[PDB]
């Protein structure tokens, strides 16, 4: 909804369109990839704007 | 999560409106553009 | 720093019910010098003090409304004339 | 016994009950009139409560300790501390 991020040394399955970054092994197995990319997407289209 | 999303929106729509104000007073009757 | 590192536990209404209040002086001095332009301070923790037009000096919340707060109190300074 | 078991279980080694390490709770069962059948029941209950010690010492330990002071996810974070957060109540 905004694009803050308030964990510290931590990880929440996501590290502009850099500093952000989907990796395998921090997401898990039960959720997929596909919601992980539209996630990725809106986070990245409202920090833009 | 702590942000200003209710406290300071009634401050910087005053701000703007007092330095709007302030440069109104200026052109209209001290004339500087004429200088 | 300790309400945003920490939003998540039992901690949150008790920090926050506690900051709440611990920051409403500090608004009450900035709610004259905006509507009235009438600056107050005896403890130091402003940087602001009251040549042509140089005496007003700069010798917490974010950064990004201060410098608007420096103008819009000297904008009324000049309005008191 | 009867008491005693309540204030060991409840998270407070009795003068009975000799807190260890390395055997947990365990009874002295050497008293001269002691009871061949008690013994059992006795070693089935001490487990619990040595499992009930170790959690709560973990959940005090990670959780509400610090005012943030590299940093582990294991150790510290906010998902372990979810995790002891849901402990306690369970």
């Amino acid at each position: 909804l905004h694009g803050l991020l308030l964990d510290q040394h931590e990880e929440f399955f996501i590290k502009s369109l850099k500093q952000f970054s989907l990796r395998v092994e921090i997401l898990p197995s039960y959720i997929p990839v596909r919601v992980a990319e539209k996630i990725l997407f809106v986070g990245e289209s409202v920090q833009m704007f | 999560v702590l942000m200003k999303r209710s406290i300071t929106a009634p401050l910087a729509a005053h701000i703007s409106l007092v330095n709007k104000a302030a440069v109104d007073y200026f052109f209209v009757e001290l004339h500087l553009e004429a200088h | 720093q300790e309400a945003l590192h920490n939003c998540s536990n039992e901690h949150y209404p008790v920090l926050l019910s506690l900051l709440k209040t611990s920051c409403e002086p500090y608004t009450r001095f900035i709610h004259d010098w905006v509507y009235s332009g009438v600056f107050r301070d005896a403890y130091g923790e402003f940087m602001i003090q009251v040549k042509l037009y140089w005496t007003h000096g700069y010798v917490v919340f974010l950064k990004h409304i201060a410098h608007d707060i420096y103008v819009c109190g000297k904008t009324i300074n000049l309005l008191k004339l | 016994m009867i008491h005693e078991l309540l204030l060991a279980l409840s998270g407070y080694p009795g003068s009975i009950f000799t807190w260890n390490k390395r055997s947990g709770l365990q009874v002295s069962q050497d008293f001269p009139f002691l009871h061949p059948s008690e013994t059992s029941v006795l070693n089935r209950l001490c487990r619990l409560g040595t499992d009930y010690i170790r959690f709560t010492e973990f959940i005090e330990q990670y959780t509400g300790h610090v005012q943030q002071q590299q940093g582990q996810g294991g150790l510290h974070g906010i998902y372990l501390r979810a995790f002891c957060t849901g402990l306690d109540s369970v």
